[PDB]
């Protein structure tokens, strides 16, 4: 092993200095303390044989002239099954206190995007098994999906039941990668993971806030690389959740800050583009598996024009807004049906019955969302005539969007319903029409196919 | 006095609806107006910080 | 002699010795990844890496290659994609090349320039109309994010088969995703065969994606001098500069202007420059550039848009608000302006379609108090729906470029005012049969295509042969 | 004599060391580069007899230890008659080809202004044909004159149209100075100098967007220094045209980082007022002779309160302002009727009708200014009847201003139309009395005169 | 440890911050946004993530945390509030158009958020 | 601001009994003249003890003013036990002193260019003016607001 | 001195600022808020402290300043125009709004005010 000596600390940054030979960039270095030892990470190379590296954890306890060994290779994780259903620090070691992995193959977190011929050069559109999302917002294999929520508006609940749909309905795995996790939800996350039962079918991987800035930052890829493993070696599609990216790209911000350089536009890192092109580009589908990632996004003072949203908005694809109005009416999954937007509506993508659907679907929705101002004061008497008939197929087709939920089984009773496009397109396509024009609203809410909505208002 | 009462209100209804919508327009451009300059005013605030430190 | 390094970080790195070495030099670092010499200082020389500087570290040799920087080209490249340094990509194998061309240099003097004569045809019935290229010309295409930019780029580089253009779509910033399906559509078409795809996406080092326009224009120099015509597409800049900026601000140069640095306009100034038309003396060959860049809600009195503006002749606006109502692609004729104008347009072409551009312009403000009067007057009525029908013809869509022949026509249709009796609806298939229709029949399309312009004869020879299509329609 | 080596090289700025003697600052040094040799001009004077340099080209290739001779002198160029109807370089060479240049006498590029008591006051104005110039900011005959004007405003354009007004059917000789803008243009107008035939008076320098930044800073000066010639050796009046000052500024900014200095507000140099003063007050009209200078002043962002705009304000006599809001109203020329003004507006110069309308017009059009935010969110029918009357008259005189370009005639499609001073004080009197109140206000755009208005106005009943 | 429930208050963690930009700033440490060092944000996330609740194996007991932020004319997007508002658990968000309403507590209801929620209430609230 | 203060003191020190202490730190030194007038012709000049340093006087005069105008306060409600009224006008000028010289002892400049240890400067100097159990002293101290700023920190 | 009156007027002390800015930064005096060095209060407070009235004992002469700023689109909040403000004896505001509206001079008189008063005026005035 080639070993070397702290030179000088300061905070999370540390010096170290080699007599023989010196460690390439981003490689892993490792000082002995009584209590664990601490994994350090080579940024830039100074002079004098000396290197500046941050800290993956608190420096509070070292010393100078400390025994430092070098690794000689960027921070490897363990991949595979032995991942699936546990905790994952960003260095790849366990924090569920489930024993220790036995993984069989190990990748490095700094790796290179995938090369231009090996990319899938097709837009294979991606069905989750949810009307609102697959119909309004379609998801692309190796896309990029904007989920903008927060709060008590059922944002977990969707996440579970996207990775219990891919694992149930297709071969597919998914990965969560904790950029910024509070340690309270963390907990509450593994323990709702488990309940519903699909904490086996995905993996975790938490950088709490509590952990450095050093930390927070390269955690993003950690969960990238475990997803990387499973379209690279097994042939098929994943579903890599971040959350929060906004708290990646910040994490990039205090880490530069830290080491000193010159802060760009808006007092981020002058390495905003790069260092968030590189976590982006390595998602994608290749000819052997996809990719797919949801991720959420902050956005600083409202602000969509802010450097840290309008860099991240290049990669994106399609978008996903969670309304709390929505939320508050009793209609879950919430998801805006206006809001949300998509690269993969169009005639050329899904296809033309498909695409006149969601456009007329949201021109009825926009013409109801009008006359809101009306009903919300008046009523539904004191309105035009003529609107009348197209408001009662609009509150019919918002209603119908609700969807019974697999992963709330446990709570609501009722069991959960996947349901693929063309079931959706026809269902919503005879409403607008105006086959079911007879049947009350009421039976719409929380039904599956357009099948079992008609059975349910004979029911009551 | 019915008909131009009814006229007053209908009429009235026109006007405000307008109204609202210029409104909503101004309040549009004024809202990036506003992060134009608050973008400026952070960029600023660093170069006379960094500037500072620097000449140092 | 030589060098070795005694710093490196952050793309940036400091050489010992180098006795020498000139300034911008191409070095040659291990593992196959190479520099430019940047700060020759008394002591130490400066080198911004051209890769991966995670291979390079310190103590690891580095050899000046003599030459300065430059980028292979040849008439090899036409059909591949290349990277900012000149490899190929796509992986069908090496590429032989004739002469070997400096990324960076100076622009042609003034008298080494004539004025253009020739159009460069977009094939779009709006830009081809009222805002039209000239072969030599540097037009920008501006919008917000997802407007169709790329996609009136692409449209342009199709409608130059069969035309002697070559083409060089260079992919800045961009993701990999985006310039695949680029070369794999191009391809099928069969328009990949006189086109380079130079490609220094976001995953790339920012110093990559800085060389990336001065490497697709140095090769477009190639085909220039010899005395060809070559179209250029800087896809897009907005990203260029923020890949300038990581570098300046890493090298601790002072920030200007929203951070980015004092010589962000000299950047793309000297870029953009040596796009143009050459005079007769130096053969009459031509650059022609379409530069892109991305605002941020419209706001195109930010830096680096005016800076663009000001450096291009004329640009093309692109708002999402048309974009999104349904009209694409979403040029705004009202702002767009070109400006080398009817110089390099044809006759015909110009004797239909230069009359649009202000009625468009007029039609819109008639549109915003069309709300107010209940009633309005029956000649401003018939305006709206010339207007409306005359916007129809103007939207087209994506992978389907129209010769000058069809343009003239399509035009000439609803200026005259032989469409006027038809319904909005179905406006965009009567155009469609029409066109076919004179194709096998009349063969007047070959009439006009070769002419060049419309005469007594022709002129009412058209008017005979839709009267009859009128009639034939149901 | 004096030769150097060269120590270190950092851009566009070269350090070298002179073993014996010194040379003073500003001297014009020169190496024997590959083929063609590099002129390079000492700046400062670091120490261990070493000196900093800013180059005037391209300094790609240079290696370090090379050697470099000291003229003695400053950049020197060709002054004179010979340089009229060519295009002349930074250095003073031409690049029109047409042979070596006949220059008898020589002159040094950096040279003291003229002093106190040498300049001469004179404030008699001239019109320029353009409506909204002649009435509101009317340009004075030996004067310094600024066009502010953001990115794609018609700044260039009316530069072109004032040398067409002015320079193209008047004795005097002219100057034109192209500072890092479009080489385009250069090629546009040499052609249309030489075709019209202006081109044998006038004479042309430029360092355009291509040329490095050294270039950009000095070509300012060397276009100016052949303007200085004439009004000092022949005596005689000429015109001077720039386009665009802003870039000499700008290049200093990017100079300025690599001497080392400390950037002040925006990124700029700390020196910006001294060093723009030490060539503005050049530019200016002696005893010996008359300067009339236009020169155009880009605005970065639309930022007036931008240090480099910001400053050039205190260095003109009028200043003609070119909003956006304006042009993109779908006016020209986009003149700002009440940010442009001009020293010459006052009752001595132009006398009593001149003034009195121009003052009367700025009071109505400040009236739809105040108002326009509340006409914005509620409507035209709110506002009283008194402000009514005022407001459909200031939109009418907003839209007469307007007046289609000579050099715009390929543009527009229109014979661009020159108005004299007198008719148009006529016209803005009859409007604002209320004699044209029955006239359409979409009679007024590209118009010209007022009798060709109204001329529209029946044209349209037709 | 002992088993017992805590509750912590700081007063203020915007004086706090301000404290130990002080020391970073004569240290000669690279200032950021405000002037502030990289680690600000990791100063707080430290501090109160160390109030949480133990499990019964390790107690039972808890330590329930009450910062307190001073916000300049509303500006809740500063660099301070904005990161110590992604921390916390939830926030209660109180305005002067209130208080000078007569509104006491001047408690926002709309935008205070509480994503713990019913989860500590009793049945009866 | 300034006109309150004089008020205040027109009306409290004048008709009450007790000694007070006046600080003019870095405000006009015409105004410092028009006080002595109406303190000398009331005849609260007896009863009072002025300390100035005003506009006109370099970085550190104006800064370490206000600490012997407090000196003076502090030693009246200790020592002599009387009750004590200091006014100060400005205690703004105390920081701004304190921003000149700054940057030229090193210290690089906090938000909206202030010194780094503003907090602690004001505090060290403020927690000062204070009642005690030993005598209490009412401290009437006008802050000038840059710009009409209250974001502004000092 | 001698006891005479004086009226100096400076035009104008936005621009004399600027000189000071040039001064400072070259000769490496570090930067400041809008690049301004340290002490361009005192640069202005020194100045117009040095004008004012003696008393009968040393003459009676007086000096009478008359600065003059240049704001930028009506900015007073500026460093240097807010500088001048706090130090002189009140202020005279002019706005383009008046001046364009035909009120010349175009004093507005809300914010233009004299901090000596009536006391300098005469008993018809
Ligand atoms: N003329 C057109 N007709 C129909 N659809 C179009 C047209 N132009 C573009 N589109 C569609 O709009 C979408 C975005 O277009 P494009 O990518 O060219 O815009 P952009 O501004 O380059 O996007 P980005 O900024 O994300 O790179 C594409 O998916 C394309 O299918
Ligand atoms: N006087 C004018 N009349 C009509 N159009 C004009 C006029 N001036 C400018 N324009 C339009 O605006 C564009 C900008 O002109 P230009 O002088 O290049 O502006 P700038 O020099 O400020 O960039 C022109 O190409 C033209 O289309
Ligand atoms: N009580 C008052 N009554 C009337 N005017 C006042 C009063 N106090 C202040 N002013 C006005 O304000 C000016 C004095 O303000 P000043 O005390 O100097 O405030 P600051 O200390 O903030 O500069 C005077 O010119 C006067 O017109
Ligand atoms: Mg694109
Ligand atoms: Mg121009
Ligand atoms: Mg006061």
């Amino acid at each position: 092993m080639n070993k070397g000596t702290i030179t000088q600390i300061i905070s999370a940054v540390v010096d170290i200095a080699f007599k023989d030979e010196l460690p390439a960039i981003y490689n892993a270095l490792k000082v002995k303390l009584e209590d664990k030892e601490l994994v350090l990470e080579v940024e830039q190379h100074l002079g004098n044989n000396v290197v500046r590296t941050v800290a993956m954890d608190s420096t509070d306890g070292l010393k100078r002239g400390m025994e430092v060994i070098d690794t000689g290779k960027p921070i490897t994780i363990p991949v595979g099954k032995a991942v699936l259903g546990r905790i994952l620090n960003v260095l790849g070691e366990p924090v569920d206190n489930q024993g220790p992995l036995n993984a069989e193959t190990f990748l490095p977190i700094h790796r290179e995007a995938p090369e231009f011929d090996d990319l899938e050069t097709e837009t294979e559109i991606f069905e989750t098994g949810i009307k609102v999302i697959d119909l309004l917002a379609p998801y692309i294999k190796g896309g990029k999906i904007g989920l903008f929520g927060g709060a008590g508006v059922g944002k977990t609940v969707l996440i579970m039941e996207l990775i219990n749909n891919i694992a149930k309905g297709h071969g597919g795995i998914s990965v969560f990668a904790g950029v910024g996790e509070r340690t309270r939800e963390g907990r509450d996350l593994y323990g709702e993971m488990t309940e519903s039962g699909v904490i086996t079918k995905t993996a975790l991987v938490y950088g709490q806030m509590n952990e450095p800035p050093g930390a927070r930052l390269r955690v993003a890829l950690t969960g990238l690389t475990v997803a990387e493993n499973f379209r690279d070696k097994d042939g098929q599609d994943v579903l890599l959740f971040i959350d929060n990216i906004f708290r990646f790209t910040q994490a990039g911000s205090e880490v530069s800050a830290l080491l000193g350089r010159i802060p760009s536009a808006v007092g981020y890192q002058p390495n905003l583009a790069t260092e968030m092109g590189a976590l982006q580009e390595r998602i994608t589908s290749t000819k052997s598996g996809s990719i797919t990632s949801v991720q959420a996004v902050y956005v600083p003072a409202d602000d969509l024009t802010d450097p840290a949203p309008a860099t991240t908005f290049s990669h994106l694809d399609a978008t996903t807004v969670l309304s709390r109005n929505i939320a508050s009416l009793g209609i879950y999954p919430a998801v805006d049906p206006l809001d949300s937007t998509s690269k993969a509506l169009s005639e050329d993508v899904v296809g033309k019955e498909h695409y006149e659907v969601a456009r007329k679907v949201q021109e009825v929705l926009q013409r109801y969302k009008e006359l809101q101002d009306i009903i919300a004061i008046l009523g539904m008497d004191e309105l035009s005539d003529e609107d009348k008939l197209t408001v009662s197929r609009a509150r019919k087709i918002e209603r119908f969007f609700s969807q019974p939920f697999s992963v709330a089984e446990q709570f609501t009773g009722m069991e959960g319903k996947y349901v693929p496009v063309k079931e959706t397109i026809r269902g919503f396509r005879e409403i607008l029409e105006g086959k079911h024009d007879d049947i009350p609203e009421q039976a719409f809410l929380y039904v599956g196919t357009i099948e079992e909505a008609v059975a349910k208002s004979k029911d009551l | 006095i019915l008909n131009n009462t009814a006229s007053e209100h209908s009429a009235r209804k026109n006007s405000m609806s307008s109204a609202t919508d210029n409104a909503d327009e101004m309040i549009k451009t004024l809202n990036i107006k506003y992060n134009r300059n608050r973008q400026s005013a952070i960029t600023q605030e660093i170069t006379e910080i960094v500037g500072g430190a620097s000449a140092l | 002699t030589s060098g070795t390094v005694l710093e490196v970080g952050d793309g940036i790195a400091r050489i010992f010795g180098l006795s020498n070495v000139m300034s911008g030099e191409l070095l040659e670092f291990p593992h196959g990844v190479m520099g430019m010499a940047l700060n020759l200082e008394e002591d130490n020389v400066g080198a911004v890496i051209l890769g991966n500087a995670s291979l390079i570290k310190e103590g690891d040799e580095v050899r000046a290659t003599g030459k300065v920087v430059s980028v292979p080209a040849g008439e090899d490249l036409l059909g591949r994609v290349i990277n900012a340094l000149g490899d190929p990509i796509d992986g069908k194998g090496e590429i032989h090349v004739d002469k070997y061309m400096p990324i960076e240099r100076k622009a042609s003097g003034i008298i080494a320039r004539q004025p253009v004569s020739e159009p460069l045809q977009t094939g779009i019935k709006s830009i081809d109309g009222m805002v039209p290229i000239g072969r030599g010309q540097r037009e920008l295409i501006i919008g917000d994010r997802q407007t169709g930019k790329t996609a009136i780029a692409i449209d342009t580089i199709i409608n130059q088969k069969g035309q002697d253009v070559k083409c060089i779509y260079v992919a800045i910033g961009q993701k990999r995703s985006t310039v695949a399906q680029i070369y794999k559509k191009l391809s099928d078409l069969g328009c990949m065969d006189y086109t380079i795809i130079v490609a220094a996406t976001a995953s790339e080092a920012a110093p990559l994606q800085y060389m990336a326009p001065y490497s697709g224009v140095a090769i477009g120099e190639y085909f220039m001098e010899k005395g060809e015509h070559v179209l250029i597409i800087y896809d897009d800049l907005s990203k260029h500069a923020v890949a300038y900026r990581e570098m300046s601000l890493l090298l601790r140069r002072p920030p200007g202007r929203e951070a980015y640095p004092g010589d962000v306009f000299y950047l793309h100034s000297r870029l953009l420059e040596r796009a143009a038309k050459l005079s007769d003396e130096l053969g009459g060959g031509s650059i022609t550039a379409l530069p892109i860049i991305e605002t941020q809600a419209g706001d195109v009195s930010a830096y680096i848009p005016t800076n663009v503006i000001s450096i291009t002749d004329g640009q093309i606006f692109l708002e999402s608000q048309l974009f999104n109502s349904g009209f694409r692609p979403a040029i705004n004729a009202g702002i767009s302006v070109s400006r080398v104008g009817g110089a390099a347009q044809i006759k015909a072409m110009k004797q239909v379609a230069s009359k649009v551009k202000l009625e468009l312009a007029q039609y819109t403000e008639l549109l915003t108090f069309a709300q107010f009067g209940s009633d309005l007057d029956k000649a401003t009525k018939a305006q709206l729906e010339r207007g409306h029908r005359i916007m129809e013809i103007l939207k087209q869509p994506q992978y389907h470029p129209f010769a000058v022949e069809r343009q003239v026509v399509s035009f000439y249709i609803v200026i005259n005012g032989h469409l006027d009796d038809i319904e909005v609806s179905k406006v965009r298939r009567f155009e469609k049969e029409l066109l076919d229709y004179l194709k096998a029949n009349t063969n007047i399309l070959t009439e006009i295509a070769d002419k060049k312009a419309l005469d007594k004869d022709l002129e009412e020879k058209l008017k005979e042969s839709i009267a009859n299509f009128k009639k034939s329609f149901n």
